[PDB]
């Protein structure tokens, strides 16, 4: 019971960690550089008005 | 005598930062170590203790004269400053003078007309120049370069300037560079020759 | 005093759109107060915007509607604003520009005094030391207010922040620590409001019976846009007169400085200034500094002041200008939070994010008890963590938590339960509240209290 | 060696004429006197400051981020001094150092100074980060001229060849790190091991170097070489048949 508890246990863990290194490196920067450039958009155009 | 505020009193010559300044802080003192007539930042977020760094630099210090600066630190903190520091004192040969008889202060709260919180950073540089120029090391801290900058965009705003990135005028940079540039070690200008330092100590409110 | 008649022109140059342009003027002044007289007789009222040479400007408050070329007439007091201001003021209600919306008469001038006011002498401030009662659960254990603390409310439209505000009305007071009531007061100040929500603060101020110690002013949002700019001034000028001249604490509260901000930009565009940031004035930032900041406490006396605006947020938009710089002016901040209205609390107020600046001086052993900054810190800790806890258990399941953990939970839904719903009227008093927190502190062991230091468990927790 | 001076206590306006004087000493020495001038310049950043501020006191058309709308007019004027001449011995060659505000390139100034010149040498905080003493990143590096000063004659046939195959090595290196910051070590495979083996050598060798070193062309290319040996001869697909039919062993 314990041996096939341990094996499965170990792949869910690494699936786990596979979503978790997705959303941490690859997610986030795309948005924020997103959001920095909406940012500078909307400045320039205040500034021509 | 008088002298005009924006310009800058001629000096004989400027040397390199020679001679190391410490404090009682054991951190600041052997990790990173600061020197006399240098330029250093620290951040002005609430919570720290930008006090500590402040009254320590007050106490323990080799400069001769201190002088103290504000910018606007909404009212009730200026009243904490100019009552607690006025207090302070220090061993002098054994002697208490706690008249702190080493240090001077320049104090704008939130209201005051819009160009002496403009004003006051470089009425700091000059009268620090002013000792610096009677051969002695002198040391200034200002409580925030964020309210000079902020200053500095509203007279801009009110000019009707064309306004640049984040809202802030092109004066910026350059203003900056000038204000940190002004001191260094220097030798002064005189027959009874000497040499005096002058160190900047500005905070950051990002 | 002005010892001269005074003068009646008939001049009218022209008029552009709430302005009025005048010629032949001897020696204007720049804020001198006029007088209308129209075709029909109805008298109107406008200050002097702008001056130069024998032309002059004046806005006219109540609208430049049937103004002719000839027959229309104007006066001058050859006088800035000036108020009138007398103790007896309290238990009156005014429309901001002086006249009394109640049945009673005019007041009587006691002295007179210049709206604009002048600045504080910095070395004259005195840092806070006692504090204000504010008969909110939250306001007074999570933070608090010292006689000089400055702090605004941010909300957003659809809060209860008016009934927050009328509760604060209700309940002000100071803490009796074991010369009198006498010694506060409060001047109640509503900018820009529906009518609505409106007469509401005039019939919950007098059905209480607060009207004793309460001085009103309401402005509509139909009214003249100076009048806005004018009224919270003058709110200010009194409470200032009220608090210094005579020895009396006071607690100022302003609500919808938005619109105040709005009537601010409406007044830059009549003068033809170029917007700043986001259409607001740049000069929005020296406006603010000048209505704050006129509160604390001064050498040689003993009245003090206690500042209390409400903002509102455009779209939760914290970085918006006007939330902004009040922020950078002013010492901490107290949130609204939209979920918690959702569930039907009926104090939203929130925790998490809130803050006090000088908490750590406006109470002490000095005040009402020693115990209160641990109890503080520790249910601050508590809440955190048992926010965090709620969060795990939404995904780890409640079947792996361990008996701690559910203690936490505990702690979060009784909280929610009890401490920090209030009621509309149900009163606490400080040591009440210090109680309570004891009651939800008990809940877990003496150890697990990490925080609190072992001397006050060994008193208060058995 | 000629010096011109300009501390930032100097008045503002002055920077605009400070570097055309410089200039025209340098084409003087350079067109009449046929020398070869090597000329350096320190901050363009701080003379666009100057433009802009002097543009803005005159309310002229503002276009990216408030900038005088005839920048680019004003930095092809003072870049356009190079070249050599027919008929004069002389050379003028410019290497003027600009200061992004920060990391972003899209920045106006960066972006018209590549417009104008022919290429440029980026330099990166990361390897700073690292204390590489060269922090370039020879990544975005990229120069235009390489064409009609590498080949036979001048250094070596095989020098453009190795450079091409160091860049495709060099991006698929960060490529496979890419992958690795995701996926994990044991996901990968043999080929993504010789990437990173690459790519650390490289670093470790190409470009790390002294402050006072001064290493030849010729030793440059064997240590390219050597590089390219990690690889098997079957990989190596930006290099002709002909070429390490010859060099790779």
């Amino acid at each position: 019971s314990l041996q096939t508890s341990f094996v499965t246990l170990d792949e869910a863990i690494k699936i786990t960690n596979r979503r978790v290194n997705a959303i941490e490196h690859v997610i986030i920067p795309r948005i924020e550089r997103t959001l920095a450039y909406i940012i500078t958009e909307l400045d320039e155009r205040e500034r021509e008005e | 005598q008088v002298w005009p505020v924006r310009q800058v009193r001629p000096v004989t010559e400027k040397l390199p930062a020679n001679h190391p300044l410490l404090t009682g802080q054991r951190v600041l003192d052997a990790l990173f170590p600061c020197v006399q007539g240098g330029t250093t930042a620290i951040p002005g977020a609430f919570g720290c203790g930008k006090t500590v760094i402040s009254q320590s630099l007050s106490k323990y210090s080799n400069s001769d004269v201190i002088i103290y600066v504000g910018c606007g630190e909404r009212g009730n903190e200026m009243s904490e400053v100019l009552r607690d520091f006025p207090e302070l004192t220090m061993e002098v040969d054994g002697k208490v003078e706690s008249i702190m008889k080493r240090t001077a202060l320049v104090a704008n709260t939130s209201n005051m007309p819009v160009a002496a919180r403009e004003a006051s950073i470089y009425t700091g540089i000059t009268l620090s120049e002013y000792f610096r120029d009677m051969g002695y090391h002198v040391s200034m801290m200002a409580d925030s370069t964020s309210r000079w900058a902020e200053a500095l965009r509203e007279i801009s705003g009110r000019l009707a300037e064309m306004p640049a990135d984040s809202g802030y005028p092109a004066y910026l940079g350059a203003r900056l560079a000038s204000f940190y540039e002004r001191a260094g070690r220097v030798k002064c200008l005189g027959n009874p020759e000497r040499e005096g330092s002058v160190s900047i100590v500005g905070a950051v409110s990002p | 005093y002005l010892s001269q008649p005074r003068l009646t022109y008939k001049t009218v140059s022209g008029v552009n759109g709430p302005l009025v342009i005048l010629d032949h003027v001897k020696f204007p002044r720049y804020a001198e107060i006029v007088h209308l007289t129209l075709p029909d007789g109805t008298k109107r009222s406008g200050q002097v915007l702008e001056v130069s040479g024998s032309k002059a400007v004046v806005q006219v408050f109540e609208g430049t509607s049937g103004i002719d070329a000839k027959k229309t007439s104007c006066e001058f007091t050859g006088d800035i604003l000036r108020t009138p201001v007398s103790e007896d003021m309290l238990g009156r209600v005014f429309n901001g520009s002086g006249k009394p919306i109640d049945r009673g008469p005019v007041v009587l001038a006691e002295d007179f005094l210049d709206i604009m006011g002048q600045p504080i002498n910095p070395q004259c401030r005195i840092y806070p030391e006692e504090m204000i009662q504010t008969g909110i659960s939250a306001i007074d254990g999570m933070n608090s207010i010292a006689r000089g603390q400055k702090i605004p409310i941010f909300s957003a439209a659809g809060l209860p922040h008016n009934e927050i505000a009328a509760q604060i009305c209700r309940q002000a007071g100071l803490v009796k620590k074991s010369y009198s009531e006498e010694n506060f007061a409060i001047v109640f100040a509503a900018m820009g409001v529906n009518m609505e929500t409106a007469r509401f603060f005039k019939s919950d101020f007098e059905e209480n019976g607060s009207m004793d110690n309460v001085c009103l002013f309401l402005n509509l949002a139909n009214d003249p846009t100076i009048e806005r700019i004018i009224t919270p001034r003058l709110a200010l000028t009194t409470a200032e007169f009220l608090a210094y001249q005579c020895e009396k604490h006071v607690l100022v509260i302003l609500t919808d400085m938005s619109s105040y901000a709005e009537a601010l930009r409406e007044v830059s565009a009549a003068r033809e200034e170029v917007p700043g940031r986001r259409g607001f004035p740049g000069y929005m930032y020296t406006d603010l500094a000048t209505i704050y900041e006129r509160a604390g406490r001064v050498e040689g006396r003993n009245g003090s002041i206690t500042q209390i605006p409400i903002l509102t947020m455009p779209n939760d938009d914290i970085t918006h200008p006007i939330p902004d710089l009040t922020g950078y002016i002013t010492e901490g901040q107290i949130y609204v939070d939209r979920q918690l209205h959702n569930r039907q609390i009926y104090p939203p107020i929130n925790v998490l994010p809130s803050l006090s600046r000088l908490m750590k001086s406006a109470i002490g052993e000095g005040m009402t008890r020693k115990d209160h900054a641990d109890v503080s810190n520790q249910l601050y800790a508590c809440y955190a963590i048992g926010k965090d806890v709620q969060a795990m258990k939404a995904v780890v399941g409640e079947e792996a938590l361990t008996s701690d953990d559910l203690l936490y939970l505990e702690f979060l839904q009784k909280f929610e339960k009890n401490f920090i719903t209030q009621g509309p009227y149900e009163n606490r008093t400080v040591y009440e509240t210090l109680d309570i927190g004891w009651q939800l502190l008990r809940i877990f062991p003496k150890e697990m209290l990490k925080r609190i230091p072992q001397s006050t468990l060994s008193e208060f927790y058995p």
